[PDB]
C-alpha cells in the first residue's frame, strides 16, 4: 500500500496522464499546411458556437 | 482610444470621418444623414450600456436607411401578391407606366 | 447589394477556403491571398458607392496601397524560399518542426 | 567603445586600409622555420608578428598576462601529448581543443587589430590551418572517430564567420628534413614524433588545406630554399594580386559587424564551448567548480578588469 | 440546440432514452471534431486509412456518450435517487470504462474512471448548485 | 543593415504599435497592424539561415490572412452601421471574427502553432520584439472593444491557451520554444479577463515584458538556446543563477514573488464575477506550467551541470556585460510584490 | 440590362472559386486577372468610374502581372486543371443550387439614392480627400511606399 | 473602468485635483521600500557586471536609490488619487442611486435565532 499502490496512483499517475498528454498534443509534423487547417477547424467551430448560442 | 495621444495634442487626423455625417466633400450629404446625427447626438453623455436600450428608436431607423430592408420587404411583397391579382386578371399597371408625363 | 454583397462576401469566403488549406506551391496561397484583397477592395468600394459616403473613399485605395506592399514582403519571401529550396513547395518549409 | 555609434561618425574600416593591410598566415609541419618568416615578413611591411597560439596564449592575452597554472589553462600538455600518445585522459584531445580555442582568439584579436588600426597582419598558422593535425591524429591512433566529429561541428559553427586569410603563405620541407631539424633543437618531448604523424600532417596540409584555401586564398607555396630567404619571399607576397576570395564583397557596413563580433571575445569562442559532452572535453562540476573558485580568486581576476584592488586599480568607489 | 438542452428538462432518471441518444450525440460530435483534429494534424497515410479512424474516434466517443447516458439514467431509476450525484458518477465510472476497452487497456480504465467519472459527477452538482460557466461580466 | 534602413525599419516597427493605439477609425488601426507586419519580416530573415527563411514564410502568412479578415470586420461593419469603428449594435458575429483574427496575430489558443516555429528560428533578440512590442498592438484594439467582445469564446481560448501553452512547454528543452510556449500561457490569463477588467489585461502584460524581456536578455547574454546551454551558466556567469531562478519561478505563480500578483487579482476577479469554474481550472494547470520552470531551474541553478573544458577559456575574457535594463527589471519584476496595491 | 449586377457578382465568385482550388498559379493568375476584371465592372456599375479603372490599373495590371511575372521566374516547376474545372464546374452549379435555396424562399435597390441635379457629385472626388480634410491616409500610404523600398531590399539581400 | 468618467484628463498623468489630496510623506513605508528596492537594483548590476558589490559604482548606488525613490512619489502620488477617485465615485453612487444601497437594520442576537450544531 505504501510505495506502489499509493505512489503509482496519485504521485505516478498524476506524471503519466501529463506526460501521454503532452506526447499527443506536441508530435507536429511541422508543415503548415496541417497546422493551417487547423485553423480552418477552429474557424468553423466558433462560427458554430456562436451560431447554435445565437 | 488605448492611448489618447491625439485629444492630447488636440489634433484631429483620425475623428474626423468615422460617421456617415462627417463633413462630406463639397458637402454633398451623405444618406442616412438624416439619422445617424439623430442617433448620435441622442447617445452623447448617455454611456453606451444606456444608448443601447432607450436610443433604440433612432437605431432602429438608421439601420433602416441604410439596409433598407424592411422596405425591401415591403415592397417585395407588393410585388409577389401584385402578381397573384395579376394572376387573378385583377390588376394592370396603369396608364402612369405608360402616360403624359411631368415636366 | 442585398445578395451582390452576398456574392462578394463568399467570394472571400472560397478566397478564405483557399489560403487556409495548402497544396504546393505557395504563390497560389499568395495569389489567393490577394483573391480577398480584391474582394474587400470591390465590397468597401459598393457599400461606400450606395452610401453616397465620399469621404470614405480614401479607404478603398488605402486597402489597396497597404495590400500591394503586404504582397510585395510576400512575394519576397517566395522568391527567398526558391533560392534556397529551388521550389515554392511548401513541404519544404518544414525545418522548424 | 566600438559600435554603430562610432560606426555612424566615421570609425570605417574602408578608410583605414591599405594594400600592405591583410591577413597573412604561415604554415608548415611542425618545424618549417616558419616562426622566422614570419618575424620577417612582418618586419618588412610592418605588419602585427603574432605568435603562433600557446596553451597560456588566453592568459597572456588576458590580465596580468603571466602564464596560468596548467589546470586553470585547461591542463594541456604538447609535451604529454608526445610521450603519452592515445592517453587514457586523452590530454591530447583537450591539447586540440584548447589549441583551437587559443587561434580563434588569436585569429578574432588578429582581426580586431586589422579593421581598427589598419595594420596587417601574420598569424602563422590559423584556425584554418589547425585541422592538419587532427586528420593526422584520427589517422593515427591519437584520436577516436567521434573526437573528429566534435572539433569538426565546433570549426564548422564557429570558422565561417571569420573572413579568409587573405593569402597563406607556406613551406614545405620533407618529413625527413623536420626530423632532422628537431634532432637539432633537441626536446625529449618533440623529438619523441613518429614521423609518420607529420607524414600526416604535410599530407593533410598538401592534400586538403593547400588546394582549399588556394581558392579562396592566395597560397604561394616556398621550398625550404625559397625559404630562410624572407626578402624573396616577402617580395613575392608583395607582388600577389589580392583579388580571388570572400573580402571583395567587405563594404564599411558589413566591417562593422564583423569588428563588433572579434571585439567580443566571450562571443568569438561563444561555440567553442557548445554544450556536447564528449569525455575528454567534459570539465566535470565538482573539478570545474574548484578549477573556477580558483581561477576567478586570482588578484585582478576577482573582479572585471579595472576593479580588483589587489594588482592596484583605485577609484572602484567611483567606477 | 433545443434539442441538447432537452436533456436537462425532463427530470434525470426518467425518459433515459432521450438522455442516451442525446449523449450519444454529443459523443459522436466530439468525436468528429477530435478526429478532425487528429487528421488535420498528424495525418493518415491514406485517405481510407483516416475515414477509418474518423469513425473510431467517433464510434468511441459515441459509445462513452451512450454509457454515461444510459448508466446515469439507470443508476437513477434503480436507486430511486434523481438527484444524486453518485449517479453520474456511476456513468462517468461507466463511460470511462468504454473507454478503457475501445483502448484496450485495464489501466485507462482506472484513471478514466475516476477522472471522467468525477467530472460528471460535478456536472450534477453543477447543475444542482446552478454553477455559472462562462458568465457574461457583471462584475 | 545601411543604419538608414535600420532606421526605417525599426521606426515602422514602432509606429506600427503606436498609431494602432492612438487612432479610434478602426481603418488606421489595421493599418497599424499592416506596418507592424511588414516591418518585423526583414528583421527575422538577418542571418537569412535555411531556417529563418521559413520562419518569415510562415510568420508573413499567419500574420498576413489574420490582418485580411480583421479588415472583413471593418468593412462588414462599414455596412451595418456606417461608422468605421465596432459599436453597441454591432452583428455579434463581426465582433467573433475580430476576435479570432486578433487571437492569430496574437497567437492564442488553437492558433498558437506559428508562434512557438517563428519564435524558434528567429535570433533571441528579435524572439523578444516578436513575443513583446508585437502583442500591445493587437491586445490594444480587443482592449478597446471589450464591452462587446464573448465572454465564451475568450474564455475558451483563454483556457485553451492555458492548456497547449503548458502542455507543450513541458516537452520542448529548446529556450526559444519554452519561451513562446509560456507567451502562449500567458498571453491567455490575459485575455481571460479582458472581457471583465481589461485594466487587469494591462497588468498582466506589463508584468509579463517585466519578467520576459529580462529573461530573454539572460538567455543571450550567453546566447544559449538549449537547457544544456544554460546550464552551463554557472561556468559563463555565476551571478546571473541566482537571478535566473527567481524570475522564471516568478513568470510561473509561486507566492512571494512578483508573477504571483497577475493571477491573484485575475483570479479575484473572475470569482468577484463568478467564474470559479473556469478561474480553477486555469490556476490548477497554470500549475503544470511552473514544472517544465523548475525543471529548468534544476539543470540551471539547484545542480551543477558538467561543462567543457573550453569555457575555462571563455571565462578568462571578460564577459561583455548585460545592459542595465537587466537588473531593474530584473528586481521590479522578482519583488514588487510588497507594493501590489498601488499597482492594480 | 436585368440583375445587371448578380450575375457579375456571380462570375466574381466563380472566379475566386477557381483560386481557391489553386489552379495553376499561372492559371490562376488569369483567375484574378479576369474576376478582377469582373469587379473593375462592378463598381462601374454603382458609378464608381475612378475607384474601378484604379483597379483595373492596379491590382489588374500592377499587382496582378507582376505576381504572374514572379510566378513564372520562380515555382515555374509544375508537373490536374482539368479535375480542377471538374470540381469548377460542379461547385459553380453548386453555387447555382444555393442560390436556388433563396428561390425557395426570400434590381430596384441597386444604385440606391442620388443627387439628380448635381456637379461635384462624381465619385474621385472623395480620393482626393486624401489632400483635404483626410490627409492622414495619405501620409500613412506613403510611409508604407517608402518603408517597402527600404525592406524588400533588406528581405531580398 | 475609470475610465470614461466625466472630466477625465485624457492623457494627464495626475490630474491637479489631485492636489488636494494628502502629499505621500517621503518616509512612507513604500517609497523607503521602492528605496530598498533600489540599492539592490543596485547592488545586483555591480554583481552581474562582476564588480565589488557594495565598494563599486558609490555614483550609481546613489542614482538608483534615488531614481527609483524620485519615481515613486510621483507615481504614489497618482496611486494615491487613483484609489481617492474611486471612492468619490463609489460614495457618491451609493447616495445618488439611495434605494439601491438600503441601510438594514440587524436583529440583536437575542431576536435571531441561528441554530446550534452540537459538537459531543
Ligand atoms: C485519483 C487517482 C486515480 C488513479 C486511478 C488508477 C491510475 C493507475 C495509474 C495510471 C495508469 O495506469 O495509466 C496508464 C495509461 C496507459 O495509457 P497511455 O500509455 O497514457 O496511452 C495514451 C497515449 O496517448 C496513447 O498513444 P496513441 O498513439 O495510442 O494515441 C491515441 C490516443 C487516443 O486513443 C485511441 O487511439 C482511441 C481513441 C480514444 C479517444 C477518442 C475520442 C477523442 C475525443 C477527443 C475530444 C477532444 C475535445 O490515446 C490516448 O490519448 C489515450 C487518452 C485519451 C484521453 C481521452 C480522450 C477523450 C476520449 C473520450 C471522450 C469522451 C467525451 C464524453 C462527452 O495512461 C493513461 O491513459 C492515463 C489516462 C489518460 C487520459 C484518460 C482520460 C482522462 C480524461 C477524461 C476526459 C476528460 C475529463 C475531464
Ligand atoms: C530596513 C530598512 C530600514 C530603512 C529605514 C529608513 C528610515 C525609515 O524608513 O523610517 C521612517 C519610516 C516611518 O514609518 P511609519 O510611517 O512610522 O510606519 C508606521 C506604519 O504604520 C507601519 O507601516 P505599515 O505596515 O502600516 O505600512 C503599510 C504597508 C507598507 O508596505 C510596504 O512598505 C511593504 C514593505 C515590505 C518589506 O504595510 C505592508 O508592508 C503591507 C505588506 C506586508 C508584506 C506583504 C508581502 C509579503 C510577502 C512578500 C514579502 C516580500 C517578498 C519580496 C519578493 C521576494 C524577495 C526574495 O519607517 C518606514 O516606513 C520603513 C519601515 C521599514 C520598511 C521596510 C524595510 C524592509
Ligand atoms: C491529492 C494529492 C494530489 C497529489 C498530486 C501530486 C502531483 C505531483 C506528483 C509527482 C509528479 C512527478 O513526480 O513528476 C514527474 C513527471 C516526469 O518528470 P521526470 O520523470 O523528472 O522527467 C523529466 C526529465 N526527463 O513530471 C510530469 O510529467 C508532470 C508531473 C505533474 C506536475 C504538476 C501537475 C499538476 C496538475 C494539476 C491538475
Ligand atoms: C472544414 C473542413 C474540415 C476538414 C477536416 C479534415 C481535413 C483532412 C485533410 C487531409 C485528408 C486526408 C488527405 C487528403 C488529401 C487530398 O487529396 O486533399 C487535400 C486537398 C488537395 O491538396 P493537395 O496538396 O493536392 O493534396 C492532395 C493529396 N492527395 O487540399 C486542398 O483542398 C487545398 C485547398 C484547395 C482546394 C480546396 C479549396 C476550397 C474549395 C471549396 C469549393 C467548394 C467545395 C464545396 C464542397
Ligand atoms: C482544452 C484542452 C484540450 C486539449 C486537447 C485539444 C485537442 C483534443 C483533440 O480532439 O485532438 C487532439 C489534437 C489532435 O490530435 P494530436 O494530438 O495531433 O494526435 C492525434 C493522434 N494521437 O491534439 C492537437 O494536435 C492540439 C489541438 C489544439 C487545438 C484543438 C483544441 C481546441 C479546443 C477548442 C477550441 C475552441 C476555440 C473556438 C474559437
Ligand atoms: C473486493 C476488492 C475489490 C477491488 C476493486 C478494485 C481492484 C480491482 C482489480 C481487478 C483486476 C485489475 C487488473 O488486474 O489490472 C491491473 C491494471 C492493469 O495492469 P496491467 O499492467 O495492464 O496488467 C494486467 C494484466 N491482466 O493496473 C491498474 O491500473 C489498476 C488500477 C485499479 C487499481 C485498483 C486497486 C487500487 C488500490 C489503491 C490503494 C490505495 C491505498
Ligand atoms: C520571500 C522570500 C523568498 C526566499 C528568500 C530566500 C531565497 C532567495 C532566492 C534564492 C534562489 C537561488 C537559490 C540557489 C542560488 C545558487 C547560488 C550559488 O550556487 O552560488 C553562486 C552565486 C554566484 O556567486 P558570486 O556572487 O558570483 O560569487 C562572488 C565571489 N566573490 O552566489 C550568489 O549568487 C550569491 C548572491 C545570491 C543572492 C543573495 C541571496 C541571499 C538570500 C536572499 C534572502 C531574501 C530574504 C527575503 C525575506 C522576505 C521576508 C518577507
Ligand atoms: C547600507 C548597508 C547596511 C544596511 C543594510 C540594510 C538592509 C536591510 C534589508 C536586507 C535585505 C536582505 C538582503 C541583504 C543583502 C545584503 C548584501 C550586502 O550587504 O552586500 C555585501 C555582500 C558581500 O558578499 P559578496 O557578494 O561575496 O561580495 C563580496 C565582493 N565580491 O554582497 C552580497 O552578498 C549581495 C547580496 C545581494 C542580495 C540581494 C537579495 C535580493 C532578494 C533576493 C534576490
Ligand atoms: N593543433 C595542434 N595539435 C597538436 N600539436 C600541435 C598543434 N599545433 C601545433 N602543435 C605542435 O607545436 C609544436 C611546435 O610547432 P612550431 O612552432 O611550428 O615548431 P618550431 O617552433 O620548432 O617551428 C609542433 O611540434 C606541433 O606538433
Amino acid at each position: 500500500l505504501d510505495l506502489i499502490w499509493l505512489e503509482k496512483t496519485i504521485p505516478k499517475s498524476t506524471s503519466t496522464l501529463h506526460t501521454n498528454m503532452t506526447t499527443l498534443t506536441t508530435n507536429q509534423k511541422g508543415l503548415i499546411k496541417l497546422y493551417f487547417m487547423s485553423f480552418l477547424i477552429n474557424i468553423i467551430l466558433i462560427i458554430i458556437l456562436y451560431s447554435i448560442n445565437l | 482610444p488605448f492611448l489618447d495621444i491625439q485629444k492630447k495634442l488636440g489634433i484631429s487626423l483620425d475623428r474626423h470621418f468615422m460617421f456617415l455625417s462627417a463633413e462630406q466633400p463639397y458637402k454633398n450629404a451623405a444618406r442616412c444623414h438624416a439619422f445617424e446625427k439623430e442617433w448620435i447626438e441622442c447617445a452623447h453623455g448617455i454611456g453606451g450600456t444606456r444608448a443601447k436600450k432607450e436610443c433604440k428608436i433612432e437605431f432602429d431607423d438608421f439601420e433602416e436607411c441604410l439596409l433598407r430592408y424592411k422596405t425591401m420587404r415591403r415592397m417585395h411583397d407588393i410585388k409577389k401578391q401584385r402578381e397573384k391579382l395579376m394572376k387573378e386578371g385583377k390588376y394592370t399597371p396603369p396608364p402612369h407606366h405608360s402616360g403624359r408625363e411631368e415636366p | 447589394m442585398p445578395s451582390t454583397f452576398f456574392n462578394l462576401t463568399m467570394a472571400f469566403s472560397l478566397s478564405l477556403l483557399g489560403t487556409l488549406m495548402f497544396r504546393s506551391h505557395l504563390m497560389s496561397t499568395l495569389l489567393c491571398l490577394e483573391g480577398m484583397v480584391l474582394s474587400l477592395f470591390i465590397m468597401t468600394s459598393v457599400t461606400s458607392l450606395n452610401s453616397n459616403s465620399m469621404s470614405s473613399m480614401p479607404i478603398p485605395i488605402t486597402i489597396l496601397v497597404f495590400a500591394a506592399c503586404e504582397a510585395a514582403v510576400g512575394l519576397a519571401l517566395l522568391v527567398k524560399v526558391s533560392n534556397t529550396y529551388g521550389t515554392d513547395y511548401v513541404q519544404n518549409l518544414n525545418l522548424l518542426q | 567603445r566600438y559600435g554603430l555609434l562610432a560606426a555612424i561618425l566615421g570609425d570605417k574600416t574602408t578608410k583605414k586600409l591599405h594594400e600592405y593591410s591583410r591577413v597573412i598566415t604561415v604554415d608548415g609541419n611542425i618545424c618549417s622555420g616558419k616562426n622566422k618568416l614570419a618575424k620577417e615578413i612582418a618586419q618588412q611591411l610592418g605588419m602585427k608578428h603574432y605568435p603562433e597560439a600557446g596553451i597560456q596564449y588566453s592568459s597572456t592575452t588576458t590580465g596580468d598576462g603571466r602564464p596560468l597554472d596548467i589546470e586553470f589553462s585547461g591542463s594541456c600538455s604538447l609535451e604529454k601529448f608526445y610521450d603519452d600518445p592515445k592517453s587514457n585522459d586523452g590530454n591530447s584531445y583537450r591539447l586540440q581543443s584548447w589549441l583551437y580555442a587559443s587561434r580563434l582568439l588569436q585569429y578574432a584579436d588578429a582581426l580586431e587589430h586589422l579593421l581598427s588600426t589598419g595594420q596587417g597582419v601574420v598569424l602563422e598558422r590559423s584556425i584554418y590551418s589547425d585541422f592538419v593535425f587532427l586528420e593526422a591524429m584520427y589517422n593515427q591512433g591519437y584520436i577516436r572517430k567521434q573526437c573528429v566529429d566534435h572539433y569538426n561541428e565546433i570549426k564548422r559553427l564557429t570558422l565561417p564567420e571569420y573572413l579568409p586569410p587573405h593569402a597563406v603563405i607556406y613551406i614545405d620541407v620533407p618529413v625527413p628534413e623536420v626530423q632532422s631539424r628537431i634532432q637539432k633543437k633537441g626536446d625529449p618531448h618533440e623529438m619523441k614524433v613518429t614521423s609518420a604523424y607529420l607524414q600526416d600532417i604535410e599530407n593533410a596540409y598538401k592534400k586538403t588545406f593547400l588546394p582549399k584555401m588556394s581558392e579562396m586564398c592566395e597560397v604561394l607555396v616556398y621550398d625550404s630554399w625559397e625559404a630562410e630567404d624572407p626578402t624573396k619571399v616577402v617580395e613575392d607576397i608583395e607582388y600577389l594580386k589580392y583579388n580571388k576570395g570572400p573580402w571583395l564583397k567587405q563594404d564599411d557596413w558589413t566591417f562593422h559587424y564583423l569588428r563588433m563580433l572579434v571585439q567580443d571575445k566571450t562571443e568569438v569562442l561563444n561555440y567553442t564551448t557548445i554544450p556536447v559532452y564528449l569525455p575528454e572535453i567534459t570539465i566535470g562540476a565538482h573539478q570545474g567548480s574548484r578549477i573556477y573558485n580558483s581561477f576567478r580568486e586570482l588578484p585582478g581576476r576577482k573582479y572585471a578588469p579595472g576593479y580588483n584592488a589587489e594588482v592596484g586599480d583605485k577609484w572602484i568607489w567611483l567606477k | 440546440k433545443r434539442f441538447f438542452e432537452s436533456y436537462h428538462e425532463v427530470p434525470d432518471g426518467t425518459q433515459c432514452h432521450r438522455k442516451t441518444y442525446i449523449t450519444t450525440a454529443l459523443g459522436g460530435i466530439c468525436g468528429i471534431i477530435g478526429s478532425a483534429y487528429s487528421v488535420s494534424l498528424n495525418p493518415a497515410d491514406s485517405t481510407l486509412e483516416a475515414v477509418a479512424r474518423v469513425g473510431r474516434y467517433t464510434f468511441t466517443a459515441a459509445a462513452i456518450g451512450a454509457m454515461f447516458g444510459l448508466t446515469t439514467c439507470v443508476s437513477a431509476q434503480v436507486r430511486e435517487k434523481p438527484d444524486d450525484p453518485l449517479n453520474y458518477f456511476i456513468g462517468g465510472c461507466a463511460g470511462g470504462l468504454t473507454l478503457g476497452a475501445r483502448t484496450h487497456s485495464y489501466g485507462t480504465a482506472a484513471m478514466g474512471c475516476v477522472y471522467m467519472g468525477t467530472a460528471a459527477a460535478l456536472f450534477k452538482i453543477g447543475k444542482l448548485e446552478g454553477w455559472e460557466l462562462f458568465p457574461t461580466p457583471k462584475v | 543593415m545601411n543604419p538608414i534602413t535600420l532606421a526605417i525599419i525599426y521606426f515602422t516597427i514602432f509606429l506600427g504599435p503606436v498609431i494602432t493605439m492612438s487612432s479610434t477609425n478602426l481603418m488606421l488601426m489595421w493599418v497599424g497592424l499592416e506596418f507592424s507586419l511588414l516591418a518585423i519580416i526583414p528583421m527575422l530573415i538577418n542571418k537569412k539561415n535555411p531556417r529563418s527563411t521559413e520562419a518569415a514564410t510562415k510568420y508573413f502568412v499567419t500574420q498576413a490572412t489574420a490582418s485580411m479578415i480583421i479588415l472583413l470586420a471593418i468593412v462588414l461593419n462599414y455596412k451595418q452601421l456606417g461608422t468605421w469603428m465596432f459599436q453597441q449594435q454591432t452583428n455579434g458575429l463581426i465582433l467573433n471574427m475580430t476576435l479570432m483574427a486578433l487571437s492569430m496575430k496574437l497567437g492564442l489558443a488553437p492558433f498558437h502553432f506559428w508562434l512557438p516555429e517563428v519564435t524558434q528560428g528567429i535570433p533571441l533578440h528579435m524572439g523578444l520584439i516578436l513575443l513583446t512590442w508585437q502583442k500591445i498592438a493587437p491586445l490594444s484594439i480587443l482592449i478597446q472593444i471589450y464591452p462587446l467582445l464573448n465572454s465564451t469564446i475568450i474564455l475558451m481560448l483563454a483556457i485553451t491557451s492555458i492548456f497547449m501553452g503548458a502542455w507543450g512547454g513541458l516537452n520542448q528543452t529548446q529556450m526559444r520554444k519554452i519561451m513562446a510556449y509560456s507567451s502562449i500561457a500567458h498571453m491567455g490569463w490575459m485575455l481571460a479577463i479582458l472581457p471583465y477588467n481589461p485594466s487587469l489585461t494591462l497588468l498582466n502584460l506589463m508584468i509579463y515584458i517585466i519578467l520576459t524581456a529580462p529573461m530573454f536578455m539572460a538567455l543571450m547574454l550567453n546566447n544559449s538556446m538549449t537547457i544544456n546551454s544554460i546550464s552551463l551558466l554557472w561556468n559563463k556567469t555565476p551571478a546571473m543563477l541566482t537571478m535566473i531562478s527567481l524570475m522564471l519561478l516568478s513568470l510561473g505563480g509561486l507566492p512571494p514573488l512578483t508573477g504571483f500578483l497577475p493571477k491573484w487579482i485575475i483570479i479575484t476577479e473572475l470569482m468577484k464575477n463568478n467564474c470559479l469554474i473556469m478561474a480553477t481550472l486555469m490556476a490548477m494547470m497554470a500549475l503544470l506550467n511552473l514544472f517544465f520552470y523548475t525543471r529548468l531551474i534544476y539543470s540551471t541553478s539547484l545542480t551543477m551541470f558538467p561543462t567543457n573544458n573550453n569555457s575555462k577559456m571563455m571565462t578568462h575574457q571578460t564577459k561583455t556585460k548585460p545592459n542595465l535594463m537587466f537588473s531593474t527589471l530584473a528586481i521590479m519584476s522578482t519583488m514588487t510584490l510588497p507594493l501590489a496595491p498601488q499597482l492594480i | 440590362m436585368n440583375n445587371y449586377i448578380f450575375v457579375l457578382s456571380s462570375l466574381f465568385l466563380v472566379g475566386c472559386l477557381g483560386l481557391a482550388l489553386k489552379p495553376s498559379p499561372i492559371y490562376g493568375g488569369l483567375g484574378l486577372i479576369v474576376s478582377g476584371f469582373v469587379g473593375c465592372l462592378m463598381v462601374l456599375g454603382f458609378g464608381g468610374s475612378f475607384l474601378g479603372l484604379m483597379v483595373f490599373l492596379i491590382y489588374l495590371g500592377g499587382m496582378l502581372v507582376v505576381f504572374g511575372y514572379t510566378t513564372a521566374m520562380a515555382t515555374e516547376e509544375y508537373p490536374s486543371n482539368w479535375l480542377i474545372l471538374g470540381f469548377l464546374v460542379l461547385g459553380v452549379i453548386m453555387e447555382v443550387f444555393l442560390i436556388c435555396v433563396l428561390n425557395y424562399y426570400d434590381g430596384d435597390w441597386l444604385m440606391y439614392e442620388v443627387d439628380d441635379v448635381g456637379v461635384m457629385l462624381e465619385g474621385g472626388i472623395g480620393v482626393a480627400a486624401m489632400y483635404s480634410c483626410a490627409t492622414w491616409m495619405m501620409v500613412v500610404a506613403g510611409w508604407s511606399l517608402f518603408a517597402g523600398i527600404f525592406i524588400i531590399i533588406e528581405i531580398t539581400r | 473602468m475609470m475610465n470614461g468618467r466625466p472630466g477625465h484628463e485624457p492623457l494627464k498623468f495626475l490630474p491637479d485635483e489631485a492636489r488636494s489630496l494628502p502629499p505621500p510623506k517621503l518616509n512612507d513605508p513604500r517609497l523607503v521600500y521602492m528605496g530598498l528596492l533600489g540599492y539592490c537594483t543596485g547592488l545586483m548590476d555591480n554583481m552581474l557586471r562582476m564588480r565589488p558589490v557594495m565598494r563599486a559604482g558609490l555614483h550609481r548606488q546613489l542614482l538608483f536609490v534615488t531614481s527609483f525613490v524620485f519615481a515613486g512619489y510621483f507615481y504614489l502620488k497618482r496611486q494615491n488619487y487613483l484609489y481617492a477617485v474611486k471612492d468619490h465615485d463609489m460614495f457618491g453612487y451609493i447616495k445618488l442611486h439611495p434605494e439601491d444601497f438600503p441601510e438594514k437594520e440587524k436583529k440583536t442576537y437575542a431576536e435571531i435565532l441561528e441554530p446550534f450544531h452540537p459538537v459531543r
